[PDB]
């Protein structure tokens, strides 16, 4: 994975969870980042692209932001159904193709 | 085509 995440992230239900990525001048620096939702024992889906926009069906709680070269996304009022793995994604210019980060856990309590 | 840019991504992806 081109692109830096943290592994895991825990938090109580209702509180806000950010997920935060660093990648560099040819990926995350100069292209648009995504977020990938996998739930467990589902198949991934996409979650936010262009940075801030919601996927068509996604819930309004779910917020994103890129400055420099790194990009968060954050939950708010998390839910136990946002206990799944989250994946950033953006293109890079130098390897010509797409990047993807190694993905945060998230766990609610 | 941000958004089918952005499908394509998770085609690579998954």
């Amino acid at each position: 994975p081109v692109l830096t995440q943290s592994p895991s992230v825990s938090a109580a239900p209702r509180q806000r969870v950010t997920i935060s990525v660093s990648g560099s001048n040819s990926n995350i620096g100069s292209n648009t980042v995504n977020w990938i939702q996998q739930l467990p024992g589902r198949a991934p889906e996409l979650l936010m692209y262009d940075d801030d926009l919601l996927a068509p069906g996604v819930s309004d709680r779910f917020s994103g932001s890129r400055s420099g070269t790194s990009a968060s996304l954050t939950i708010s009022g998390l839910q136990s159904e946002d206990e799944a793995d989250y994946y950033a994604a953006t293109w890079d210019d130098s390897l010509n193709g797409w990047v993807f980060g190694g993905g945060t856990k998230v766990t609610v309590l | 085509e941000k958004l089918m840019k952005a499908f394509e991504s998770l085609k690579s992806f998954q």
